[PDB]
């Protein structure tokens, strides 16, 4: 309820102020007178997507520290971060981070 | 041994960030298995009561189960207080 | 099985039908696939939360990760096809025929 | 001199002061002169609900003391 | 100053760079021929300013 | 009872799905899918899945649909089935999600291997030659 | 009546707003751009009047022509002038821009920038001092203060 | 009285960002041996007002061939997200108290790139499209390391609740516990908002401008709450508000200082910077901050 | 006569290498430039109050 009302107020104020900005100077009269598709940017976007997926895997860490199985969770988190570093290293050594 | 020392000295120059990263990562991997306080962390996690401790039906054969919380029987948390 | 589940299943069916139409633009095919996985995520999350099955709170995350990886793979394939022909038009993939 | 920049910084400071102070004052005003009760974890939400049902005026912040136990 | 620069780029890299000049060509050398030496002196102030 | 807010959100979800399922002007289809994803996130959040809804809204919307739009730019009844008790002093969803590192060792292993293989596959496919 | 009073007050407000923040784009054609930059130097500090340094042509309020305009260059200057939002002014700086100057009898020089665009202020000199250009800018500000758009719309 | 609270949150931010533009020209001017605007108003205080009035009165140059839809949607989304980022923050008490406030801010920041994408696509120009793609790639690249650093720092907090950051830093700032993460976080917040040395790129322009400066101030507030924790007394929150605002002002003046001090990077140079210096160190420090509470038996309470 | 502007040989002893690594990791020269700018802020500006003050001229 409160969050819905806050978002609605933000959107309403932004819309009102942008529209008055776009319409206040529209009342007075004036004159009123490709291909390249670089591959590197796509690789940057795909690398961002994959790293974002691995980050999403890393996100439940603050709650995983209270499990009473500390050794197993530490091993698994270190494993995830090690494979993240391995992905970065593989893309580094295969000339995937060049311009 | 000389080759490894030369490699480390050459990597510390012109690549300090990677050397620091590998050192920190290796230390983070190695040290937890050697520190004695990880068992303390496990024990602290054990002592955090999230659930209601359901009492047991007394049958006269549980001298280790306290009848009242103030009774000396049961686990203690003096070690946690001393920490 | 209440009406919310029926609405989500209808959304999944609509996304599947839109995928199977192929007016053009393989990018729209990938968009339909991602709509399908989003519908799957929503409906599985609702099932899991309603029944208080604690341990399947993992599964939506796994589904999302795997489906996004598949999305990246499909995007790469689309980019290669476009670099081959200059456009992502469906009808340009007629070299192989039954 | 360099202290001629101070008036603008002071205007910025007052503008940034307004939100937090306003929120704190509204929280004290609408919660019976005390801090707004926070409810995560669904147990202290039940505490708030029980307080509301106990008050008799449908407000949780109306606190019932030992005088109400007879 | 003012420069028109026509270049060919392959991705980020510059393959060819062809500068176009003459946007400040005032014809100083022809104007100097109609002046005396003292009269033509101030053009050199304006040459490299 | 807000005239079946869950029902209204579900109808908006289905309408958005019909909107981008017509497949007009893939940028507009992506906009429709963004609206549908936001509505689904709202459904999950209103149901009680705060973390999973936020995972939708962050991962899906801000990474995958953003990459989709980037690639495109390069080119040319309720309230009744609910529970009765409380959860304790924590959220069961967060506990179940965090159990991934204590219970789901196999899941973590297979997912990490799949992600690394996906990175390698993307590299190999995009080499070209 | 109040009808003329309200439009007069609003016109004064709009004129004050428009003249208190002038965003110029500078055509640094020649050595008059050096004095232009010296007017942006710490001694004169055009920014302290509300005049920003090197505004973009899309959100610029006044064009300053500082240097000789050649025949090869005039179409580009006209094109840039056309792409300016309507409340726009032109300041002609230096003898070359004012009347062709020391290259007036040349085969490749436009004999005054007013053959191409209308000009509001003419700043004389070769070059005008940065202080002279500041005087010209302040004169343009006074001219902007003098105008009256709401009054004309009311009496029409 | 919730609408009153919402308005008393929204309006002062706009005034602050309106006067932040005047403070930026003054600080830069004085760093350049000159003055800022000191004519319009007693000390330039009316300069912000004059600029706003002029901008709202100047003709808008609609491309006459662009898509009006995305053209009008982009500033709405930008300003709405910039204003929404403010609600979760606790100064000391948040307008809305969220359990996963930090995650909510991460999600909003993730959305923030759609305005750039839509403005670049609807501009009806290939060069503007190239610039927009370049900016989007930089933004997503740096938000990766933002997320990783943020979770590494929160590993000492115990949850995603923003109010818990005040309790965590009751005796000592988080700057002393992990300063390298703070350094990389500050540089990443520089790169996120396209601030020098990473600034590689009438009405709608005004709207976009307001959104950027609000994002800058919000980044400063989040950083101040995260790394320089002020002591909060429940019976006098005004002290916490004053300390928090002073720290935010200092950090914003620090961005202005950094703008006045340095040249700018190339694009390949900033991508290499991130992907080859920040990401490896961020991963190593994430491993270290996962291991440290277990090694020292200092796991935070909440679960 | 002539001089060399960039004809130095960096020292390769361990202390010099560590100093350069500390410079790389801690951004010492960036902080030094920041300090230069900060110091330069706290000195009187050169702006005159035109048109109430005029620039010097000559006969
Ligand atoms: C037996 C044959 C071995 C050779 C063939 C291997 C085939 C492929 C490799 C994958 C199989 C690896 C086996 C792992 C099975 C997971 C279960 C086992 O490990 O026990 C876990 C223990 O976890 C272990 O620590 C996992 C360590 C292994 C992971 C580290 C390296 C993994 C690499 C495997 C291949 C992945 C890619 C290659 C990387 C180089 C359970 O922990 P526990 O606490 O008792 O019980 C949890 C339930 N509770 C919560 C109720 C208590
Ligand atoms: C909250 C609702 C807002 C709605 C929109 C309104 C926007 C906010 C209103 C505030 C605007 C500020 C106006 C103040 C301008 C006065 C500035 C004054 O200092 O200038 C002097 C006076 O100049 C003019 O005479 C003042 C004209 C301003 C108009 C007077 C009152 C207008 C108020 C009407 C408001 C009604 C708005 C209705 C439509 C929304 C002369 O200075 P100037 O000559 O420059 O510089 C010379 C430099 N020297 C001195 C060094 C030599
Ligand atoms: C931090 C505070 C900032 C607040 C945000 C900004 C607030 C906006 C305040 C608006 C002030 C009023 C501006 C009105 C002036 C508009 C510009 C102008 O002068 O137009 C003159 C124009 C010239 O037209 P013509 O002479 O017929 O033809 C010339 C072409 N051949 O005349 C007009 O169109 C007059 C229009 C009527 C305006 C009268 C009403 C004033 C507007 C009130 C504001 C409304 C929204 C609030
Ligand atoms: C836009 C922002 C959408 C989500 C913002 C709110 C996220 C959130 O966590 O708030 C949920 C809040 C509190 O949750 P907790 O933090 O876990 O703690 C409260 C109980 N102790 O409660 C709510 O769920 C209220 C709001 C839920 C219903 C509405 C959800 C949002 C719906 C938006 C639909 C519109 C999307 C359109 C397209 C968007 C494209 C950018
Ligand atoms: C065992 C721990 C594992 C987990 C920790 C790691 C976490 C994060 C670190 C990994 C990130 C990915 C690393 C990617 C590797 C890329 C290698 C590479 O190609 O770099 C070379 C350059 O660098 C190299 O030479 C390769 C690696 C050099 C060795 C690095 C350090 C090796 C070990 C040092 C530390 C040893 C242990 C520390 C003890 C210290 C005492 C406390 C090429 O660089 P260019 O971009 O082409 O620029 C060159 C043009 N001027
Ligand atoms: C036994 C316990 C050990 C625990 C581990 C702790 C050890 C930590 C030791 C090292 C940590 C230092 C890391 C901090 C960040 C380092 C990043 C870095 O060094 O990258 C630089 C780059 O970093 C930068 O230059 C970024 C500067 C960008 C300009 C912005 C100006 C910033 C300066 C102002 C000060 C900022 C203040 C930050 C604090 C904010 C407070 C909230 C490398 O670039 P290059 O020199 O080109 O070399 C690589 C190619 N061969
Ligand atoms: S007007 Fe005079 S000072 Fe300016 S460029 Fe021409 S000759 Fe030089």
């Amino acid at each position: 309820m409160n969050i819905m009302l806050t978002l609605l107020t933000n959107v309403t104020l932004a819309s009102l102020l942008v529209l008055i900005a776009f319409w206040l100077p529209q009342l007075n009269a004036y004159s009123e007178k490709r291909l390249p598709f670089s591959m590197k940017f796509f690789l940057v976007a795909i690398t961002f997507l994959l790293f974002d997926l691995e980050i999403a895997l890393l996100l439940p860490l603050p709650w995983a520290s209270q499990t009473n199985n500390l050794k197993t969770m530490l091993t698994m988190a270190l494993f995830l971060l090690i494979l993240l570093a391995a992905s970065l290293a593989y893309e580094w050594t295969q000339k995937g981070l060049e311009w | 041994a000389g080759r490894i020392a030369s490699f480390l000295k050459n990597a510390w120059a012109k690549e300090p960030v990677l050397v620091a990263s590998f050192a920190i990562g290796g230390l983070a991997i190695i040290l937890p298995s050697l520190s004695p306080y990880t068992n303390y962390a496990i024990r602290i996690n054990r002592a955090t009561p999230y659930n209601y401790p359901v009492p047991l039906r007394d049958d006269g054969n549980m001298p280790d189960v306290p009848s009242h919380p103030q009774d000396p029987q049961g686990p203690s948390l003096e070690w946690l207080k001393n920490l | 099985m209440p009406l919310v589940y029926m609405n989500i299943i209808m959304a999944f069916a609509i996304a599947l039908a839109g995928l199977l139409m192929y007016r053009s633009h393989l990018m729209s095919s990938l968009l339909c696939l991602e709509g399908m996985m989003l519908s799957l995520f929503i409906m599985s999350t609702l099932i899991i939360l309603n029944t208080h099955f604690t341990l399947a709170n993992m599964m939506p995350i796994i589904l999302l990760v795997f489906a996004a990886c598949e999305a990246a793979l499909g995007l790469s394939l689309l980019v290669m096809v476009s670099n081959t022909y200059g456009t992502d038009y469906v009808q340009n993939l007629n070299l192989l025929q039954c | 001199m360099w202290f001629e920049i101070l008036p603008g910084i002071a205007v910025m400071a007052a503008c940034l002061f307004i939100p937090g102070m306003a929120t704190a004052h509204i929280h004290k005003f609408t919660n019976g002169g005390k801090e707004k009760r926070v409810a995560h974890f669904s147990y202290q939400w039940n505490l708030m609900e029980r307080d509301r049902r106990i008050s008799g005026v449908n407000r949780y912040h109306v606190t019932k003391g030992l005088e109400n136990i007879d | 100053g003012v420069l028109r620069l026509v270049m060919e780029l392959s991705g980020e890299m510059v393959r060819k760079c062809d500068p176009h000049i003459g946007l400040l060509h005032r014809g100083t050398e022809k104007l100097i021929e109609y002046k005396t030496y003292l009269q033509a002196l101030p053009y050199f102030d304006r040459l490299d300013y | 009872m807000t005239m079946y807010i869950a029902f209204i959100l579900s109808t908006i979800f289905v309408i958005g799905f019909v909107g981008f399922s017509s497949k007009p002007s893939p940028i507009y289809g992506g906009l429709g899918l963004i609206v549908s994803g936001g509505v689904g996130c709202g459904i999950v959040l209103n149901f009680g899945g705060s973390f999973l809804g936020l995972m939708v809204f962050l991962i899906y919307l801000g990474g995958m649909l953003v990459v989709f739009g980037y690639t495109t730019a390069m080119a040319t009844g309720d309230w009744v089935i609910y529970d009765t008790g409380d959860s304790g002093f924590f959220s069961e969803e967060a506990m179940g999600i965090a159990a991934l590192y204590s219970y789901g060792t196999w899941l973590v292993i297979v997912t990490g291997w799949s992600l690394l293989i996906g990175v390698v596959v993307i590299m190999e496919i995009t080499r070209g030659n | 009546s109040r009808g003329e009073y309200v439009v007069a007050k609003l016109d004064d407000l709009v004129n004050w707003a428009r003249r208190s923040s002038l965003w110029p784009m500078t055509f640094g054609l020649a050595c008059c751009a050096v004095e232009m930059m010296h007017m942006a130097a710490p001694r004169y500090d055009m920014d302290r009047f509300g005049v920003v340094f090197r505004a973009s042509p899309r959100q610029s309020d006044v064009m300053i022509v500082a240097g000789t305009l050649t025949n090869k260059m005039a179409p580009a200057l006209r094109k840039v002038y056309d792409q300016m939002p309507e409340p726009r002014y032109v300041v002609s700086m230096g003898s070359c821009a004012n009347g062709g100057g020391y290259y007036h009898y040349s085969y490749s020089v436009v004999r005054g920038c007013d053959r191409i665009v209308p000009v509001d202020i003419y700043v004389p000199g070769c070059p005008p001092t940065a202080e002279a250009l500041l005087y010209g800018i302040l004169q343009l500000q006074r001219k902007i203060k003098r105008e009256k758009r709401l009054r004309i719309w009311y009496r029409r | 009285m919730f609408m009153i609270n919402i308005l008393s949150l929204i309006i002062p931010i706009l005034l602050a960002v309106a006067f932040l533009t005047l403070v930026e020209r003054k600080v830069l001017g004085y760093m350049q041996l000159r003055k800022g605007p000191n004519v319009v108003g007693p000390y330039g205080l009316l300069q912000p007002i004059a600029d706003a009035l002029k901008l709202f009165t100047k003709e808008p140059l609609r491309p006459a061939t662009s898509s009006i839809s995305m053209f009008i949607i982009a500033p709405i989304l930008a300003l709405s997200l910039a204003l929404t980022m403010w609600v979760p923050l606790p100064m000391p008490y948040p307008l809305i108290n969220m359990n996963l406030g930090v995650l909510f801010m991460l999600a909003m920041s993730s959305l923030a790139v759609y305005s750039i994408l839509w403005s670049g696509w609807a501009s009806n120009s290939k060069y503007a499209l190239i610039g927009a793609l370049r900016a989007v790639a930089q933004t997503i690249s740096y938000e990766v390391t933002l997320a990783i650093i943020l979770l590494s720092v929160l590993l000492m907090n115990g949850s995603y609740t923003l109010s818990t950051l005040i309790t965590t830093q009751e005796h000592i700032w988080m700057i002393f516990t992990s300063w390298p993460l703070a350094m990389m976080w500050f540089i990443s917040t520089l790169a996120e908002t396209n601030r020098a040395p990473f600034d590689l790129t009438a009405g709608p322009f005004a709207m976009f401008f307001m959104a950027e400066y609000a994002n800058i101030i919000m980044m400063n507030a989040f950083t101040a709450i995260l790394f320089l924790g002020a002591s909060h007394d429940p019976h006098t929150p005004e002290l916490y508000t004053i300390n928090f605002v002073l720290k935010t002002l200092a950090l914003t003046i620090t961005f202005l200082w950094i703008r006045a001090s340095y040249p700018r990077f190339r694009y390949d140079q900033l991508m290499h910077l991130l992907w080859k210096s920040f990401l490896p160190l961020t991963l190593a420090l994430c491993m270290w901050h996962i291991s440290l509470p277990i090694m020292t038996a200092s796991i935070p309470p909440q679960s | 006569t002539y001089k060399f502007v960039n004809m130095r040989e960096p020292s390769m002893d361990m202390k010099s290498v560590t100093d350069r690594a500390a410079q790389t990791l801690l951004w010492t020269e960036l902080v030094r430039g920041l300090g230069m700018t900060l110091s330069y802020l706290f000195r009187e500006p050169a702006t005159i109050n035109y048109p109430f003050e005029k620039g010097p001229l000559s006969p």
